[PDB]
């Protein structure tokens, strides 16, 4: 099944993104596009602890940010909180990055699937 | 009239000596606030350095919540 | 087909969005392009994007050159879609007064569908 | 539903072809209005009014700007597609996909003609 | 001295003859430039000429293509 | 003296000679990128003129 | 003469004790920014006190 080869792709990332990860802490400072590819692996993960540490370190990295990096920061961290079932605080991201592009469409299908899921 | 013309001249000597002295003490009393402020400033940078690991593991906690 | 209805309608939104955003940034915004964007809306399935769609055309509505009788219409069936029934029929009904010859089955469906309810 | 998509779908036809014959009457036509013409036309499910669409928006080209004519080819694409005129859909979609490699309706647009060109 | 006022009106009338050739080359020149003027201007019309036979050459184009 | 003024108008007349002989060659350089430009519209039509000949047979 | 001097040197000492003035009008400016900012801190910190007391008293 596709799920395994997922899985496996999915360890396989996550080894080695922290790899890189601690090696960049480790001497000096991590760089921001290492702390975004270990949070982006991180959100996708099976494991729910390492969707709360993607959701940390994409928070950490949202202050320092620029333009388009806060965007694609505000739409990961609505990915996390929905996967997490936080669905206010992922209606809160996505509503915000909608209210700063209108029409992207993916982060209109996410706000959709958050409100379907809100919905008890 | 050289008496009252000199002792105009001593009168206004001396109340230049005074003016000067007050001015320096002023003038250290300011240089010493500001060195001190610098220090404040100094100190208050460290505890802005200090309050970003605070807002760093307050997240932290947060989301294990 | 419906992926080619949907693909064409995302595209559509992206791209006036960004056409109405890229004039409104340099001075004021075109009325021809300001009404495609509200209609695109109006016409997407998303229930903000048609009162995005009501909210341009109102706007458009008063400085408009009589097109107001598109206005209008695109207003009723912005109105419609919203559930709004009585301003899709008081738009319907202000559109068929000024011609004597499409609407009508517009009204048709706003009134099947207040009786329905 | 599929009524109010039929009756926008008529009103659209009929006035836009009113304004772009308005506008044609009196001078030059402005390029929105045939940009809508067109892209009603292309959109009926009269062969012949997809022919003429395509001639719209092929006219419309040269005069578009950077993204215009960006439009202009999706919607060639589009109408080629509706014609089963495969050739000329996958030309102009892939030629547009290669100023935006990841604009994921064209795509989807190119995906659907390649799915009926091997049917 | 004599000499003096000969080379002085030696010197004088090639002086004379000097600036009517200056004159001259100038009038020649100014209109010369003018004409190319009328050039550059009958071409612009020609070039909005080339506009419009653009427009028919592709409207054909496109009937055709269709 | 007459000998100065005629000097202080020749070097004058120097300097916007110089100027128009300048302007001369810049308006020669834009009338050759005139000309590249409809060397370019004539070799597009010429592959313009294979299409329609193409499309014609 | 000398007295010149001295009133020359308190032209100079009076053009830098206007850009001292303008010194200290401009750090209190810095000093003013500064403050706002540890408002806004303070007020965010108390809007997550209440969030966080309002999860605790669940």
């Amino acid at each position: 099944m596709e799920a395994v080869l997922n899985e496996l792709v999915s360890v396989e990332d996550l080894l080695k993104f922290e790899k890189k990860f601690q090696s960049e802490k480790a001497a000096g400072s991590v760089s921001k596009s290492t702390q975004f590819e270990y949070a982006w692996c991180l959100v996708r993960s099976k494991y729910n602890d390492d969707i709360r540490k993607g959701i940390v370190l994409l928070e950490e990295l949202l202050p320092k940010g620029s333009k388009e990096e806060q965007r694609d920061y505000v739409f990961y961290l609505a990915v996390g909180n929905y996967r997490l079932k936080e669905y206010e605080k992922a209606l809160k991201y996505v509503r915000g990055l909608l209210q700063t592009e209108p029409q992207n469409n993916q982060a209109k299908e996410l706000e959709r699937l958050i409100d379907k899921a809100m919905k008890k | 009239d050289v008496g009252n013309a000199e002792v105009k001249l001593e009168e206004e000597n001396r109340s230049l000596k005074a003016d000067l002295q007050k001015l320096k003490d002023e003038l250290a009393s300011t240089k010493q606030k500001l060195e001190k402020a610098e220090n404040q400033v100094l100190a208050m940078r460290k505890q802005s350095e200090g309050l970003t690991k605070e807002y760093d593991r307050l997240l932290e906690e947060h989301a294990k919540l």
